[PDB]
């Protein structure tokens, strides 16, 4: 595809058919939302007011 | 502008991820993972059983919480006891509300 | 001469789903001649008293009072009175009771407050105090229990309810666990249970131990794996 | 032009939200007042008792000029305003009464005839009196209510900036001059709209139940309304009850029963007044 598609989310499905399956369908997706990122803030706040997330 | 992939309520996960769109050039921008976990700090290992220690360790396996006795508590559910009660020789078990506005009456 | 009537506390009514008015009359000379039937609104009456007791620690005579009234007609709030036939009286002595009516609703927040530090630097005896606030009316019933079973009533020691400082009309009641140092030094979780008719399940369940309870320190293994996610 | 001029946004601290409680504040617990005797049967909101004054709290002692002093006040009215109208936005409510109400308690604080015994509120107050100058506690109340009577105009300015924030191109509302009513009409006022409010709710509920069908939902309804007007009656009796006492001291409040003088002026739906009558 051209790059400038990718860049854009659509989501790019994945859909196969096999013998030894379930569904007969087991669908896959890559797009740009879904990758290895650039970026990791992992934020926690050790919260005391609990029992209510 | 960010999509949230998985929202497990007792890890109380927000497995979350947003792209930054980077100005006018060949394609850099920073791909996060917006990822908002809340820990309890007070309850109990059996969140069903009120006579429980304090839990110390907290295991957060994110693969696992995408697809195991839970942390926080839900006000949507009842995570509910019985507790024995006596006015004398007899012995009642009856249903106690460990949470408010959970299992309130509505 | 010493007569009493005891209304039923919420927890005669809920635990042992019978409502039982007791008229008791102690400290007196025994003639043996008590026949007693609670009288309802009306005339008539619904069953007679039970098992009266001849003799007294203090060489006296003991009465008590037995009925079954249904909890519907203590719903409504009619009035009921206790007259006795036994004989040292000249005239019956009439006691009206009755569940008020107009009375406010107020469910109650059960509070745990673990023992103080100067206290457990004694290392003899650690109190707990089960602390009720905004009740009404006044009948609360709050038992405690260690790990899922029940204590004796003489361990643990409630006051009775009092009016609230400054709120015009609810209550407080405060009750007391006195258990050693070394107990409360292990871990073992100590819970209170306070029932009353305004509570959502009309039990409402709270634990404290020394991991709760005003804790010295926070431990926490904040362990996370697999951060690549799918 | 009745609006207000473009005011510089200034550092605001957060206040917790008032609809995080889960009991959404109690108006029959009271916690502390000036005195339960010579006012007695007042019932503090829970928009008093959420009242937010962080960004005053952390330099009520730095501070050393009325210039401060107004601005400081300012800072903390933009965020009453943002938390009111945040929390009855949720409720999709007109919040103009509970930024006039706040408006007022805080004018009363600023005062020291607020009813209630804050430290918080002594704390301002001396802070406001070694401001102005040292006199004589009548002539130093009169000063501040002179000074509050002549400073309020920027703090009221930024209630509706941060009413008109969300307002918009709609025009800003007039003053309504009630800040001569006391503390307790004011309450009286508040607790009477939001009874009555609630008292349309509940009979709203117990006629389309009732009237058109006795079901165990219907008595059910029935008794909800019984625990609720068991609840509210109290309440009632105490407010009358220092109204009664306080009755001869205002003209406006020269109207003999309590409840006409909630219906006749404002704040109210005209429908119940729970007269034991
Ligand atoms: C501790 O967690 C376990 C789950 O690992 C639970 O034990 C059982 O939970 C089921 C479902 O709530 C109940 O029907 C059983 O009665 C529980 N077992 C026992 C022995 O009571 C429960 O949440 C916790 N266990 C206890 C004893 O509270
Ligand atoms: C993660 O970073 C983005 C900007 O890169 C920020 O908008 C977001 O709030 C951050 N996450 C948290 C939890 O603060
Ligand atoms: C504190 O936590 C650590 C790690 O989980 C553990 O090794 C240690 O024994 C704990 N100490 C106490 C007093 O709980």
């Amino acid at each position: 595809v051209s790059e400038e598609e990718w860049n854009t989310g659509e989501t790019y499905t994945c859909v196969v058919a096999h013998e030894a399956l379930p569904n007969r369908v087991t669908e896959r997706t890559v797009d740009k939302s879904t990758g290895k990122p650039t970026l990791y803030n992992v934020s926690l706040v050790m919260s005391d007011t609990a029992g209510t997330c | 502008e960010r999509i949230v992939l998985v929202d497990n309520k007792c890890k109380c996960a927000r497995i979350t991820s947003r792209i930054i769109r980077s100005s006018e050039d060949p394609n850099e921008d920073i791909v996060e993972r917006n990822i908002r976990i809340i820990v309890p700090l007070n309850n109990r290992e059996n969140i069903s059983d009120p006579t429980s220690p304090l839990r110390t360790r907290f295991v957060y396996h994110l693969s696992d919480l995408c697809k195991e006795t839970c942390y926080t508590y839900d006000r949507n559910k009842c995570y509910t006891a019985v507790v024995p009660l006596v006015y004398g020789g007899e012995t009642k078990m009856v249903e106690t509300a460990l949470t408010p506005d959970a299992c309130y009456p509505d | 001469i010493r007569v009493f009537a005891i209304p039923p506390s919420f927890a005669s009514i809920f635990l042992t789903k019978s409502t039982k008015l007791t008229c008791l009359v102690t400290d007196l000379t025994t003639y043996d001649s008590v026949t007693i039937s609670w009288t309802r609104q009306n005339g008539e009456a619904v069953k007679t008293h039970t098992n009266i007791s001849e003799s007294h620690p203090n060489a006296t005579f003991s009465a008590v009072g037995e009925a079954s009234i249904c909890e519907d007609d203590w719903n409504s709030g009619e009035r009921f009175t206790c007259t006795v036939t036994h004989t040292d009286l000249p005239s019956p002595l009439k006691q009206t009771i009755s569940r008020p009516k107009g009375v406010a609703l107020h469910r109650p927040d059960v509070y745990l407050l673990p023992p103080a530090r100067e206290q457990l630097n004694l290392r003899e005896s650690a109190t707990i105090t089960c602390l009720v606030t905004g009740f009404s009316p006044a009948d609360v019933f709050v038992q405690w229990m260690q790990r899922g079973q029940p204590l004796s009533p003489e361990k643990y020691v409630t006051s009775a309810p009092m009016p609230e400082p400054q709120a015009p009309g609810r209550y407080f009641a405060h009750s007391i666990l006195t258990v050693s140092e070394e107990e409360w030094n292990t871990g073992e979780t100590y819970t209170c249970v306070v029932a009353h008719e305004a509570l959502p399940n009309r039990v409402t369940e709270r634990t404290v131990d020394k991991s709760t309870g005003k804790p010295t320190l926070y431990n926490v293994s904040l362990v996370m794996s697999d951060t690549a996610g799918t | 032009p009745d609006e207000n001029f473009c005011k510089g946004i200034k550092n605001v601290l957060s206040c917790p939200p008032k609809n995080s409680t889960g009991r959404n504040g109690d108006w029959i617990s009271v916690a502390v007042k000036e005195s339960s005797t010579t006012n007695k049967g007042v019932l503090v909101p829970p928009r008093r008792k959420k009242l937010c004054l962080r960004n005053i709290n952390q330099v009520w002692h730095r501070i050393k000029d009325e210039k401060n002093f107004k601005e400081e006040f300012v800072k903390v009215a933009l965020g009453e305003s943002n938390a009111l109208m945040k929390h009855y936005k949720e409720k999709n409510l007109n919040a103009l009464t509970a930024i006039k109400y706040g408006f007022s308690d805080m004018g009363d604080i600023i005062k020291g005839t607020d009813l209630i015994d804050y430290q918080i509120t002594k704390n301002i107050n001396r802070a406001l009196d070694k401001i102005l100058g040292n006199e004589t506690s009548n002539d130093k109340i009169k000063k501040r209510v002179d000074w509050w009577e002549a400073n309020k105009s920027a703090f009221w300015d930024a209630f509706m900036c941060g009413y008109k924030v969300h307002i918009g191109n709609k025009p800003c509302p007039e003053h309504d001059n009630m800040d001569r009513i006391p503390q307790y009409l004011r309450w009286f006022r508040e607790w009477g709209t939001y009874v009555c409010s609630e008292y349309k709710n509940k009979f709203e509920n117990v006629i389309e139940l009732c009237n058109v069908r006795k079901e165990d939902k219907c008595k059910g309804a029935l008794k909800h309304y019984e625990e609720w007007v068991n609840r509210r009656r109290p309440e009632w009796k105490g407010q009358c009850d220092k109204f009664e006492k306080e009755k001869s001291k205002y003209e406006d409040t020269k109207s003999r029963t309590a409840e006409i003088y909630l219906k006749e002026i404002c704040s109210e739906c005209d429908c119940k007044y729970k007269d034991l009558d």
